[PDB]
C-alpha cells in the first residue's frame, strides 16, 4: 500500500526526478513487457514503481544498465540469428 | 419571560437537558441545550449542482 | 407554522397574494381542493345578483424557480368566514400564517466530527416523515420546425427504437399523463428526414411524474389525435 | 475548531473529580477507568509513563 | 456464576406504549442490555405499513379527486400513517368504498379478517359532497427498517413511501432491585411507545433474539 | 444501463488513482490537492477536514 | 425476510505478540456494529472473572506514604508494580503469597513461592529493584478472586486498586464495508490487549458466551 513517498524521495534525492524515474519503470511494467522486481499486493504500476524505489533496487542508473543489457542482447540476437 | 414560560412548562429553566448517547448509551457530561430551531431548506440542492 | 415567530408572518401571507383571501363573507357553502363556495351573508351581498362566490384554487403549477406553487383550502364545509379572512392556504403558509421552513429538535454540540465547520448532522426521523421532502416541476418544450426537405413529424414511429420507447407514448407519440419517467426516457416522439430520432428526451438524472401535457398548434397545421 | 475543543476539555483539570489523586500503572487502565465509570476525564492522579 | 434476567412484569399502560421490566440484572448488564435493545428495537422490527395505493379515476399523486377536500397525495400520506395488522400474510389489498358527506376514516374499510386495523379513528380523507365517492385499493405488505419509494422502484398504482417501523420511542431506565437478601441488583424497566402492531413482548423477544443470532459468529449455541 | 459488473470494475480503476480536488478561489498552492478516492453512496465530496 | 439479516464471521485476526490481537468483523447489519462494538466491550471491561492482587502487607511498613531503606522503589511505586502481575488460579477463591528475598538485584514474581494451585503468567515482571546484599524485603501479597475493576477507595495492610479482569485496552472502529449490492454496511475492527493470563480471540469468545447467556430466557 501507499500513503507518502518519503524513503522514495531520500533515496533519489531531487523529489523531481522521483517522477521520472517512476515513469520509466511504470511504463515498463504497464504496456511494458517486463515485470516487477518486488511481490505486487494488487497495487498498481505506480505504487509498484515507487515500492520499488524505496527498497532501493530502482534508481536512473539500474534502468540505463538494464536497457544497455538489453541493447547487446538485441545486438547479440540479431548478430547471432542472421550471422 | 423564557425561564418563567419554561417554569409553566415541566422543563428545566437552564434550557439545557441532560442527554445520552445513542451509540454507547452513557451520559454525556455537561448538559446540553436541546430546543426547537425553525430550520428552512434552501433551494440549492445537491442534485442541481453535481 | 413557526413557534417563534414575530406576527409579521399574517401581514406578509395575506398582503402576498398566495393565498385565498375571502372577499365578501360568510358561510361556506362547499369546499373542494378545487374550488370554496361561500354563500355571502346579507349584509355584505348586493340587492341584486344574488350572488355566492366562487373561489378557484391554483393547484400543483410551476413558479419561476420551478417550485410548485399549491394552494389548500384551510376551512371545511359550513363554517363562518368573515370579510379578510383567508380560505385557502398558498405555498409555504399555515392557516395564514407564514411557513418557509419547519420548525425541529435541535441538540447544539459537537457530534463526532460529522458537523465540523458548518455542517448539521440530520436524524433518519427527519427524512421518514418527509418534512422536507419538496416538490419539483420542470416545463420542457418539443418544437416542430418547419425545415427543409419536409417538415418534422410529431408522430410516434420513431426508427432505431423498440417496444421500450413505445410503452410510454400513445397513438400519437406523446407521452401519457401519469407515466413515471427518468432519464433517457423518451416523451415526445419527433424525427427529422434525411431519418433521425430528434425526440424529446428527458434530461440527464432527473426522473419525475408527467403532471400535464400541453399542446399548442398553428392555424393550418393539422392536429394529430391527442392534440 | 471542533478538534482543538475536544483536546481542551480533555487535557485539563479540576480540583476535585472522581479518582482525585489515586495513582495508575499505565495509560491503558486510565482509560479502562475513564471508560468503566470510575474515575474522570480531568482528575489530577500521578500515572507511570515511559 | 451471573445472574440471568427475566420477563417479571409488563403494564400494557395504554393501547399505545407500555413498560416491560427485566429482573435481575448484575451490575453493569443493566445499561448494556438497556442500550442493547433500545437499538435492536428502534433499529430492526417487523412492521406492516402501506405500500402501493391505487384509487379510482386518479392518474397519479399530484392531482386531486372532484369531491373531496384533500389532494390525492395528502390522501397518500394520511394512508402512510395508517397502522395495521397483518395474521397469515405477506401482502395483502385492503379495500376502501365509501360515499356520503362527511369524514373517511379506516373504519370504512373492509375488514379482511386475517388484517386487523388498530386505529379505526384515524382519517384518511374528508368527503365533502353526496354524489362525490372515493373507491381505492391499498396494498398493505410486512417489511422491515425503512424502504422509500425511489430505491426499490402501469400509471394507475401510486407508490408511496414504507415505513414498516411498529416502535416510536424507547426509553429504559434502571434501578436498584433491593430484593432476596443481596442487594445492587440492577432492574431494567423499558417504556416502549407503539403505535401498535406489536405486543410489547413479542418485540423485546425479537430484539434479544436478534442479539443471541449476532453473537452466533463466534460462539457457539 | 450500469449493470451489477461494472461496480466491482470501478473499485479496481479507483484504487491507487490519485484525483486532484480544487475549491474555485484557488489562491496558492495548497488550493489544489491530490487525493485517493473512497467511493460515496451520495452525491457530495467528503473533505478530510483537516485539509 | 424480516428475520433473515445479515449474520457475519470474522475475516481476520490479525495480531501482534500473544497478548495483544485486532479482530475484524463484516458484513454487519446497518447499526449493528455500535451495539456489538458497545455490549462487549462493556461486558469486557466492567465484568470478567479473572484473579488479581487485592490487598498487600508488608512488614516493616505502616503506610502508603512510608519509607524503607535499600530498596530502590518506593512503596507507591511497588504497588503500581504489583497492579500489574497477573496471576492464573484454580478454583480457589481467594490465597496468599509470600515473597521473601533480599540480595542485590531485581526482585521478580520468579523468586515469588509457588506452593499452590497459582500461576503466574510472568516471571520477567519487576517487582522492585534491591541495591544492597542486607536489604530484606517481604512481603504477604494476597491475590483474590473478583469481576473487575475494584478501585482502592472503593474497597500493615495497604489498599491495591485490583483490576480482577483480563483485558487492558479494548477499543472498536466500526467502518463502513458494503456487500455486493446493499447500500452501506458496518465492519467491526476490535483492537484488544490482555495482561496474559488469557490470550484474547478466547477472551472475545468468554464476552460472547456471557452475553449469550444473560439473553437465555428470552431466546
Amino acid at each position: 500500500a501507499r500513503v507518502t513517498v518519503q524513503d522514495a524521495v531520500e533515496k533519489i534525492g531531487n523529489r523531481f526526478d522521483l517522477v521520472l524515474v517512476a515513469a520509466r519503470r511504470a511504463r515498463q511494467m504497464q504496456v511494458g513487457g517486463k515485470d516487477p522486481l518486488v511481490p505486487e499486493e494488487n497495487d498498481k504500476t505506480t505504487v509498484i514503481a515507487l515500492r520499488e524505489i524505496e527498497e532501493g533496487l530502482i534508481n536512473n542508473q539500474i534502468l540505463d544498465v538494464r536497457e544497455r543489457q538489453e541493447q547487446q542482447e538485441q545486438e547479440a540476437a540479431e548478430l547471432q540469428a542472421v550471422t | 419571560e423564557i425561564k418563567e414560560l419554561l417554569k409553566l412548562g415541566d422543563l428545566p429553566t437552564s434550557g439545557q437537558i441532560r442527554l445520552y448517547d445513542g451509540r454507547t448509551g452513557e451520559q454525556f457530561e455537561r448538559p446540553v441545550t436541546v430546543g426547537y430551531m425553525y430550520m428552512l431548506k434552501l433551494n440549492h440542492l445537491v442534485d442541481d449542482k453535481m | 407554522k413557526p413557534l417563534v415567530g414575530t406576527g409579521m408572518e399574517r401581514a406578509v401571507a395575506v398582503d402576498s397574494g398566495v393565498t385565498a383571501v375571502a372577499k365578501r363573507g360568510g358561510v361556506v357553502q362547499y369546499v373542494d381542493a378545487s374550488r370554496i363556495v361561500i354563500k355571502v351573508n346579507e349584509d355584505e351581498m348586493y340587492p341584486g345578483e344574488a350572488g355566492i362566490d366562487i373561489y378557484n384554487l391554483t393547484k400543483y403549477t410551476r413558479s419561476n424557480q420551478n417550485t410548485c406553487i399549491n394552494q389548500m383550502p384551510c376551512v371545511s364545509l359550513g363554517e363562518p368566514v368573515e370579510r379578510g379572512d383567508v380560505l385557502a392556504d398558498g405555498p409555504s403558509t399555515d392557516l395564514g400564517e407564514l411557513a418557509l421552513g419547519q420548525n425541529m429538535r435541535v441538540a447544539f454540540m459537537p457530534w463526532n466530527g460529522y458537523n465540523f465547520e458548518d455542517s448539521i448532522l440530520v436524524s433518519e426521523r427527519v427524512v421518514q416523515e418527509d418534512r422536507f421532502t419538496t416538490i419539483h416541476i420542470q416545463e420542457l418544450a418539443c418544437v416542430s420546425r418547419d425545415t427543409k426537405l419536409g417538415p418534422e413529424e410529431i408522430t410516434a414511429d420513431i426508427p432505431n427504437v423498440g417496444e421500450a420507447a413505445l410503452s410510454k407514448l400513445d397513438e400519437s407519440g406523446i407521452v401519457y399523463i401519469g407515466a413515471e419517467v427518468t432519464g433517457g426516457d423518451i416523451l415526445v416522439g419527433k424525427v427529422t428526414p434525411k431519418v433521425k430520432d430528434s425526440s424529446l428526451r428527458v434530461p440527464n438524472g432527473v426522473s419525475g411524474t408527467v403532471i400535464d401535457v400541453q399542446v399548442f398548434t398553428r392555424d393550418g397545421v393539422e392536429k394529430d389525435k391527442r392534440a | 475548531q471542533d478538534v482543538v475543543l475536544g483536546l481542551y476539555y480533555m487535557t485539563r483539570d479540576c480540583v476535585n473529580a472522581k479518582g482525585e489523586g489515586m495513582v495508575l500503572t499505565g495509560p491503558k487502565e486510565a482509560e479502562r477507568l475513564y471508560r468503566s465509570g470510575l474515575a474522570s476525564l480531568h482528575a489530577r492522579v500521578k500515572v507511570r509513563i515511559t | 456464576e451471573f445472574l440471568k434476567p427475566r420477563l417479571v412484569d409488563i403494564e400494557q399502560v395504554s393501547s399505545t406504549h407500555a413498560k416491560v421490566t427485566l429482573e435481575p440484572l448484575e451490575r453493569g448488564f443493566g445499561h448494556t442490555l438497556g442500550n442493547a435493545l433500545r437499538r435492536i428495537l428502534l433499529s430492526s422490527m417487523p412492521g406492516c405499513a402501506v405500500t402501493e395505493v391505487e384509487i379510482d379515476g386518479v392518474l397519479h399523486e399530484y392531482s386531486t379527486k372532484e369531491g373531496v377536500q384533500e389532494d390525492i397525495l395528502e390522501i397518500l400520506l394520511n394512508l402512510k400513517g395508517l397502522a395495521v395488522r397483518v395474521q397469515g400474510k405477506d401482502e395483502v389489498i385492503l379495500t376502501l368504498n365509501k360515499s356520503g358527506i362527511g369524514p373517511v376514516t379506516a373504519a370504512d374499510i373492509t375488514h379482511d379478517g386475517d388484517v386487523e386495523i388498530v386505529k379505526p379513528q384515524h382519517v384518511i380523507c374528508h368527503l365533502t359532497d353526496e354524489n362525490a365517492s372515493i373507491s381505492m385499493r391499498i396494498k398493505v405488505q410486512r417489511g422491515r427498517g425503512y424502504v422509500p419509494a425511489s430505491t426499490r422502484i402501469p400509471i394507475g398504482r401510486l407508490l408511496v413511501d414504507a415505513c414498516y417501523s411498529p416502535v416510536e420511542r424507547i426509553a429504559y431506565n434502571v434501578e436498584a432491585a433491593r430484593v432476596e437478601q443481596r442487594t445492587d441488583l440492577d432492574k431494567l424497566v423499558i417504556e416502549m411507545e407503539t403505535n401498535g402492531t406489536i405486543d410489547p413482548e413479542e418485540a423485546i423477544r425479537r430484539a434479544a433474539t436478534i442479539l443471541a443470532e449476532q453473537l452466533e459468529a463466534f460462539v457457539d449455541l | 444501463r450500469e449493470e451489477a459488473v461494472v461496480w466491482d470494475i470501478l473499485d479496481e480503476v479507483i484504487r491507487e488513482h490519485p484525483v486532484l480536488l480544487n475549491r474555485a478561489p484557488t489562491l496558492h498552492r495548497l488550493g489544489i490537492q491530490a487525493f485517493e478516492p473512497v467511493l460515496i453512496e451520495g452525491k457530495a465530496i467528503q473533505l478530510h477536514p483537516l485539509v
